[PDB]
RNA sequence: UGUCAUUGG
DNA sequence: AGAGTCCAGCCAATGACA
DNA sequence: GGACTCT
């Protein structure tokens, strides 16, 4: 029964708040800022014409994102995670983003 | 990450600073060579790691040592961590 | 030991009958719309007859004082004899008199509180655990001296987590945890 | 790289010698050698002689100086010294007894208390030393704060620190664990040198040191012909003045930690900054909640970061090309160049700064930071003029006016702080209030009657219709209207189908007005909390941006004023209220003097003074009520007669005007109080010199007549200063406490986050088993009706079974209040639309449907250990086919919102504690600032309400008295309390006494007054029984015989026959002194113990009649002797923890830190439990003031204020790891708060893979 | 570089 | 039962003075 | 001025 509440508590663990994805966002964000190379399919010049934060979200949703969060003892990558969870957040996301300007 | 960016000192004041892991307090450089005074003259030869802190930490230290308390900072030789595959997890009811 | 303040260890001998009849019981003042006492008043030993309604069980407990201890066991004794001490002790039958100042069985801050069995205590230990190796979460803490340790004592069952059950104005009743450490 | 844990300990020797910089001379011709030397650090112009680097490269280095043949005791440690000069013999070096040193304890191996048995035993006895060779008495050896050395208080005579030094340096080893010695005492003392600081934290002071001066009269003194006392208080000086004076403003060694003005307080957890600015505010209507006005000054000053990257390097090539770079930094070199052309290579990792852009995100505030509203982060706008321009539908979230106001930007250009200031500090993300719910942003004064006249507006056309609306009225609908109205303007502002209980019904406003309680920020009936509820908090942004563009179109076509004719359009009402008043104040002065004639003739006997102040209060309340009534009168009667009055419309739209303040205006101004009672009579029984001595009039104690149409007079301008100059004092003497009380339940609350599986913790102590008790977010939860179960719902036996489990904890407050309201987990009353019953869902299924959800959210989300049948209650009273019929489709939309809000909204890293706690501060600050509590006197003792009780609450204080409640149904039990508790006097009773000389005999006649026993509720035996006990137990009577007579059925006699010890007169003249008072009965207070009564709660349905009870009371002892059987007690908080336990103590801290707040303000009971929960997380009820049970760091102590703790670390040699906020913020390490909660790693297999 | 005085939200 | 010790909101702005 | 602790 251990073994069952184990499982539910790992089950619990795919949860996504904002606070993961703000976290996840802002890492992967801070080091395409400084340098490192934009892991998206179809590498080209064209992908450094448009801005970064298309760059980021087109790396969160294609399954490349570099970026692992170590939640209640496990490694979690951003896909991990539950989909209609990254949705939701995602959504509001850009919405707030699209009232900022800036994607 | 705001927060810690405000409290700390700014990128532009950013210099390499070594501690001594044995005795607490900031290496110097002779002529080139990060060495420790205090354990250089009690014939050891220990740790020296880069730390990254404000100035006012280190002036808080530095005179907490004065006062005669040896404050000693230790370090995270974390093991390797390795990510590994899990499986699926739908969260949506079951109605 | 008077004549007042032995009615209050009467309601409390109650909730030690109904735990020594079934220790995995819900403590609280409606436990005692289930049973019924007599009470036999005198200043060297004070007799509590408490009596089950439905199974007419009975049960007598011998009320000494601290000093003068004359402890024969009656039939249908509880096996041990009430104590009441002058300080707070350690041991089950030992009630201190600060403890019968007033009626605290029906007061409104008389707790509702469970010995957790087996399977609840690995529910709650496996619920504590944080994941990330063998780190734990730790409860809240109560002494042993206290007298919700006193009600809920076993001979052979040691008693270390109890769950008490929290009036809570916007959800009716909340689970909480103590964990009982040591004295002494 | 990563910092751990902290270890603190003391210098041993070996590593202070371990230095080659001697320091030897006081002053030189070449500093070489002295304290100002140039291999102890770089100095102003200087390159370090050590390290060859100048002084922002070096961080100095240490020396030595020689102490020749003395032991220098380190100054701090010394009381440590002193205790651990209380446990051993100085003439041997040997302890207080000799079981530590036998051959049967073994002293490695017992554990627990077993240690703590034997040292009490060593400080029982200081008789004299147990061995043979030493027999001398215990000496108590104290520190002399006179003159600097140790000294013996036998006789007093200086015991040198070398001889403390051997005896301490005796003590062996493995009795460390008996005294509590974690190392070496010869690391208590300098022993042969002395350390000499860096000049990091001494360095060169240029306006046009004192530790070096310090450190100078430490040389000064350090030679080989030199005592130990003077180089003793050089150090000393130099460390600790306060060891040896009492002078503060010195600069040694301690003023870093010392006071508020410490280091980690003010340069640690706070810094002064750059890129930040500070302008008065202004409104602007250009400007969204989401929006920043910039004046131009600021962003011609401030500056933005545009990293150097693949992505950008052509906009920086292009903005170096243009000259729009104003400084620039090079990473790989670390260092920044200002310009002013030069060369500059633009690598990865560089960066240009530009003046700063609009839409981006500043974060700007204003002060006091009482709450997480204070500090957002929006979007520059570039505006006009030199102030910030912020909208106004902030303003209430910040305490904002535009009188004066300042507001301070700061500018953080580092990405990962951009991406949190875009999501998580926006002020969409911060619509809902995060305890109850409501929004933070909303409509203020004009637009509340903007609101309300608009939605009373008829019959518009079209074009006036596309007036009000604006820009708005582009997608406009006119269906095959002509006519429109302002219930169809709201219909479209609102803009969906939703359905609210009072409010709305498929879009359309249902309720008869619209008022501030649907516009105004932070109200419950809000519909944009309602359209936040239904869908995100952009739609609720959305409808306030859009409802205050449409509210001040409204503003500008059609205006709003409050003239002078609608207050006073003539004379007539006031003129009719003013001669009211002059005749009903006659009325009351003319029956009030026939009473004094009555006592005063005699024909009857006098009120106490507190009853007779009692019927004046009430005869004056009756007034103040009359006026009152006459006022809601008038301005019922000017509406009906004027129906467009504008200050009638603001009293109806629910602004600032009520018949209580139009009262103050047209009517009278009331009796003014100080203190709860009127202004005390000063020197001649009067307060006034206008009004004769003991005067009798009731407007002369502060009641006045007049308004302020008609003008106060002197002497009720006088009472009214009075007034309003204690409120200016007392909030002036009340905000500091409040401050210091905020901050201390910040700190010890801040630490209390949301872990990764739903649970509040602290630490690694689980203080809640779900977050909010629904492992959802607060701003999602709602506090919904509560609905007792009736025999006419559809599964009575469930519904009821369910309220038998959860139904403890809804009757509460003593039984006195029944729960109306329970918490829903999210607002699913949007979601309900009603449906007839040949479309509607099976009611089985329904039934089956909510079974299955909670079940399933019973074991999946709460992991079986957490009670949430009270969310199945609201799910089957409010889905209750009896009363609503739903759709399959609307339940699985609310079922499958349930599991979304339960899914998404709360995470692990919440700051439930710092939140809770900000709220709760924020709170008793703005209640304390605006005077909400009014004092007042009542006959019993009640328990207080505001500022001062909430702190007594978290102070829990020891050695005070409770309040202790008695509850019984019966009141026999109750009398039988109350007769001998409650305090009687013999003067009180209003008696006649006088005494005659008779030979052999003085006899006193004590002719008392029949009522005046009936008033104090007791009988002639119990005043013959005070008098008898006084006098029977009395030194100064010698001897004495006491008879009975009765004189009327208005008076007894009580005779009393004496002869006093000798000197009898002196006796005679002290008894007849001292006879009214000490001849009483019952514990002495100031309050009396009259026995209430209620009906109090056994059920929803069934009640009781209940006699009440309180008694000022410290002990429970004493109740003891009682028939208290079937009688409740409540005591306060050590009572209830030392009878019924920790739980009871918890759940008396929640329930009466939530009761002194007063009425309306239960959304505070879930911040309340949190503190409590803080405050019993032990085994036993710990304050906010100190660090007993929880394990609290080193930096957490000293951020918190203790000025010994890293001392007493330093002496117990505590290792500690860094998690909390105050360890994290020396060591510049993220927080584990929030987004820091996490640890993000970098997954290089897809890149190296390609 | 700190005190004192006055003032603001 | 009585003295010692530490504590008293945040953020400002001017001027005079040592 | 006022609360906690040692004496
Ligand atoms: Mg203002
Ligand atoms: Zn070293
Ligand atoms: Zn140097
Ligand atoms: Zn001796």
């Amino acid at each position: 029964i251990g073994n069952h509440i184990s499982a539910l508590k790992r089950r619990y663990t795919r949860r996504i708040s904002l606070f993961e994805i703000a976290g996840i966002i802002a890492e992967s964000y801070n080091l395409l800022q400084r340098g490192r190379l934009p892991l998206v399919s179809e590498f080209s010049d064209e992908t450094m014409k448009q801005n970064m934060l298309h760059v980021i979200i087109q790396e969160i949703e294609e399954g490349s994102c570099p970026i692992v969060i170590e939640k209640n003892g496990e490694l979690l990558s951003v896909n991990d995670f539950d989909k209609d969870g990254l949705k939701f957040h995602l959504d509001y996301i850009i919405k707030i983003w699209k009232l900022q300007k800036r994607y | 990450n705001t927060i810690t960016e405000v409290l700390k000192d700014s990128e532009e004041d950013y210099q390499d600073v070594y501690v001594c892991e044995n005795c607490g307090d900031i290496a110097a450089q002779i002529k080139g060579i990060n060495t420790c005074l205090r354990c250089s003259k009690l014939n050891l030869s220990p740790l020296l790691t880069k730390i990254d802190t404000t100035h006012v930490s280190k002036v808080f230290l530095t005179q907490m040592n004065a006062r005669g308390v040896k404050v000693k900072l230790d370090f995270e030789r974390r093991p390797p961590s390795f990510y590994k595959p899990l499986d699926k997890v739908d969260l949506k009811p079951s109605f | 030991m008077n004549q007042y303040n032995v009615k209050y260890l009467a309601k409390i001998l109650c909730l030690k009958t109904e735990i020594a009849r079934d220790p995995y019981a819900v403590i609280n003042r409606n436990v005692l719309l289930r049973y019924t006492t007599d009470i036999e008043y005198n200043d060297l030993v004070t007799l509590i007859t408490v009596r089950h309604k439905i199974d007419s069980m009975k049960t007598v407990f011998q009320v000494f004082n601290e000093s003068s201890i004359n402890y024969t066991p009656v039939d249908d004794d509880y096996g041990e004899p009430i104590i009441i001490t002058s300080y707070l002790q350690k041991g089950h039958n030992k009630f201190p008199v600060n403890f019968l100042y007033i009626d605290v069985v029906i007061s409104d801050l008389f707790p509702s509180f469970v010995r957790l069995d087996t399977t609840e205590t690995n529910i709650v230990n496996s619920v504590l655990q944080t994941g990330d190796g063998k780190k734990t979460l730790r409860l809240p803490k109560m002494l042993e001296t206290e007298i919700v340790v006193k009600i809920l004592y076993r001979p052979n069952i040691p008693l270390k987590i109890v769950r008490f059950f929290r009036n809570n104005m916007v959800t009716g009743v909340e689970i909480a945890d103590r964990s009982v450490i040591s004295v002494a | 790289a990563v910092i751990s844990k902290v270890t603190y300990s003391l210098y041993d020797q070996k590593e202070i010698n371990a230095t080659d910089i001697i320091i030897s001379h006081v002053k030189n011709d070449d500093d070489i050698g002295t304290v100002k030397d140039g291999r102890l650090g770089a100095m102003d112009g200087a390159l370090c002689k050590t390290c060859g680097k100048t002084e922002l490269e070096c961080f100095g280095h240490w020396g030595k100086v020689s102490i020749y043949k003395t032991h220098i005791v380190k100054p701090e440690f010394i009381s440590e010294i002193i205790r651990l000069l209380n446990h051993i013999c100085i003439h041997c070096g040997l302890l207080r007894s000799r079981e530590p040193y036998s051959d049967d304890i073994n002293l490695k191996e017992l554990s627990g208390h077993a240690l703590r048995r034997l040292k009490d035993k060593i400080l029982s006895k200081k008789k004299s030393c147990w061995n043979s060779e030493c027999m001398q008495p215990y000496q108590k050896i104290t520190f002399s704060k006179k003159k600097v050395c140790f000294v013996n208080k036998l006789d007093d005579i200086n015991v040198p620190n070398s001889l403390i030094y051997q005896k301490l340096i005796s003590i062996h080893e493995k009795f460390w664990p008996l005294l509590e010695i974690h190392q070496y005492p010869a690391n208590l003392f300098y022993t042969d040198y002395f350390p000499i600081p860096p000049l990091i934290i001494r360095p060169a002071i240029s306006f046009w040191n004192e530790l070096t001066y310090l450190l100078g009269m430490i040389v000064k003194n350090c030679n080989l012909n030199a005592d130990e006392q003077v180089i003793q208080k050089a150090v000393i000086e130099y460390d600790d003045i306060k060891i040896i004076s009492n002078n503060t403003t010195s600069i040694n060694l301690s003023y870093i930690t010392s006071g508020k003005n410490n280091m980690i307080r003010s340069y640690i957890v706070a810094r002064r900054k750059d890129q930040t600015a500070r302008s008065v505010i202004g409104p602007s209507t250009s400007i969204t909640v989401n929006e920043v006005g910039m004046p131009a000054y600021i962003r011609n000053t401030l500056t933005e970061k545009i990293f150097v990257n693949a992505f950008t390097v052509d906009k920086v090539k292009q903005l170096l090309a243009s000259n729009q770079v104003k400084f620039y930094f090079n990473k790989r070199l670390n260092q920044l160049t200002r310009i002013r052309k030069n060369k500059i290579h633009l690598l990865p990792g560089d960066w240009v700064e530009v003046a700063v852009q609009e839409y981006t995100s500043i974060i700007f505030g204003r002060q006091p930071s009482l709450h997480r509203y204070n500090v957002i982060a929006s979007s520059i706008r570039a505006t006009e003029g030199d102030t910030i321009k912020i909208s106004p539908g902030i303003a209430n979230s910040q305490n904002a006016d535009f009188d004066g106001d300042e507001e301070w930007m700061i500018l953080e250009q580092n990405p990962k702080a951009v991406i949190e200031q875009s999501i998580l500090m926006y002020p969409t993300t911060l619509l809902k209030h995060d305890i109850h719910g409501a929004p933070v942003y909303g409509s203020i004064q004009d637009e509340i009657v903007a609101a309300y006249s608009l939605f009373r507006i008829q019959d518009l056309c079209l074009d006036e219709v596309l007036n009000i609306l604006g820009k708005y009225g582009r997608e406009f609908d006119p269906k095959g209207k002509c006519k429109f109205s302002g219930k169809d303007i709201y219909t479209y502002l609102i803009g969906e189908k939703i359905n609210y209980p009072g409010l709305l019904k498929d879009g359309e406003i249902i309720a008869n007005d619209v008022d501030s309680n649907f516009v105004v920020a932070m109200r419950h009936l809000s519909l944009a909390g309602l359209l936040s509820d239904h869908k995100s908090n952009v739609e609720g942004i959305n409808f306030i941006i859009k409802s205050s563009y449409v509210f001040k179109r409204y503003l500008s076509i059609y205006g709003f004023g409050v003239t002078f004719k609608d207050l006073r359009p003539n004379s007539t009402f006031t003129n009719k209220l003013e001669a009211i008043n002059v005749e009903k104040i006659e009325l009351i002065k003319e029956a009030y003097a026939k009473y004094l004639n009555d006592v005063r003739d005699g024909k009857i006997v006098p009120l106490s003074k507190a009853l007779e102040a009692d019927y004046v209060e009430s005869m004056l309340s009756n007034l103040t009520n009359l006026n009152i009534r006459e006022i809601e009168e008038h301005m019922r009667q000017t509406l009906i007669d004027d129906p467009d009055n504008n200050l009638l419309k603001m009293a109806k739209a629910g602004y600032k005007v009520n018949p209580t303040e139009l009262m103050y205006i047209l009517g009278t101004y009331g009796q003014q109080r100080i203190d709860g009672e009127p202004a005390e009579t000063r020197v001649l029984g009067r307060v006034l010199p206008y009004y004769l001595p003991d005067s009798k009039d009731p407007e002369g104690r502060g009641y006045i007549l007049n308004s302020l149409t008609k003008g106060l007079t002197g002497s009720q301008y006088y009472f009214s200063m009075l007034v309003a100059r204690s409120q200016s004092t007392d909030i002036v003497c009340e905000t500091s406490r409040t401050g210091t009380l905020a901050r201390k339940i910040i700190k010890k609350m801040e630490d209390m986050v949301v872990d990764g599986y739903g649970q509040v913790v602290i630490g690694n102590t689980l203080i809640k088993y779900a977050a909010n008790y629904t492992k959802i977010l607060g701003s999602v939860c709602k506090p919904v009706d509560l609905i007792y179960p009736d025999e006419s719902m559809t599964w009575y036996l469930e519904i009821s079974a369910l309220w038998n489990k959860i139904k403890q904890g809804f009757v509460y407050s003593q039984k006195q209040k029944l729960a109306k309201k329970t918490l829903a987990p999210f607002n699913f009353l949007v979601f309900v639309k009603p449906t007839t019953e040949d479309n509607a869902i099976k009611v089985k299924d329904l039934y089956d449907m909510i079974h299955n959800v909670i079940d399933d959210v019973r074991e999946k989300y709460f992991f079986t250990v957490s009670n949430i049948d009270f969310m199945e209650y609201i799910f089957l009273t409010h889905l209750n086919p009896s009363r609503i019929r739903i759709t399959k489709e609307t339940a699985i939309t609310i079922f499958e919102k349930f599991y979304e809000k339960l899914n998404y909204t709360l995470g692990g890293g919440t700051p439930i504690g710092i939140i809770s706690a900000q709220v709760l501060s924020e709170k008793f600050t703005q209640q304390a600032l605006s005077s909400f509590h009014t004092t007042e006197k009542s006959g019993a003792v009640k328990q207080k309400l505001g500022f001062n009780e909430f702190n007594n609450l978290t102070n829990l204080s020891k050695n005070k008295t409770e309040i202790i409640t008695l509850v019984s149904d019966d009141i026999s039990k109750l009398q039988s309390v109350k007769i001998n508790f409650e305090f009687v006097c013999l003067g009180e009773l209003n008696p006649n006494i006088t005494l005659r000389k008779e030979t052999d005999k003085y006899v006193v006649d004590i002719i008392v007054n029949r009522l005046y026993i009936k008033r104090a509720e007791i009988t002639e035996l119990v005043v013959e029984y005070m008098i008898e006990r006084f006098i029977s137990f009395s030194v100064i009577v010698k001897e004495w015989g006491m008879e009975t007579f009765i004189e009327d059925e208005d008076n007894i006699r009580f005779t009393v026959y004496l002869n006093f010890v000798e000197p009898e007169e002196l006796n005679l003249s002290k008894f007849m002194m001292v006879l009214p008072g000490a001849a009483n009965k019952g514990k002495i207070s100031k309050f009396k113990i009259p026995i209430s009564d209620y009906t109090g709660y056994d059920d929803f349905n069934q009640t009781k009649k209940l006699n009440k009870m309180t008694v000022e009371l410290m002990n429970l002892k004493e109740l003891g002797s009682f028939d208290l059987e079937n009688v409740n007690v409540y005591p306060g908080v050590w009572n209830t923890y030392d009878i019924f336990g920790i739980e009871a103590a918890r759940e008396y801290l929640c329930e009466a830190m939530l009761n002194t707040y007063g009425e309306g303000f239960d959304y505070l009971y879930q911040p309340c439990d949190l503190l409590a929960s803080l405050l019993c997380a032990s085994y036993e009820p710990e304050s906010v003031n100190k660090f007993k049970f929880g394990a609290a760091s080193t930096l957490k102590r000293a951020t918190f204020g203790d000025n010994k703790a890293l001392l007493n670390a330093a002496l117990h040699k505590k290792s500690e790891p860094i998690n909390d906020n105050s360890s994290c913020h020396f060591f510049s390490k993220v927080p584990n708060i929030g987004t820091g909660y996490y640890k993000y790693f970098i997954d290089l297999g897809l890149l190296m893979r390609m």
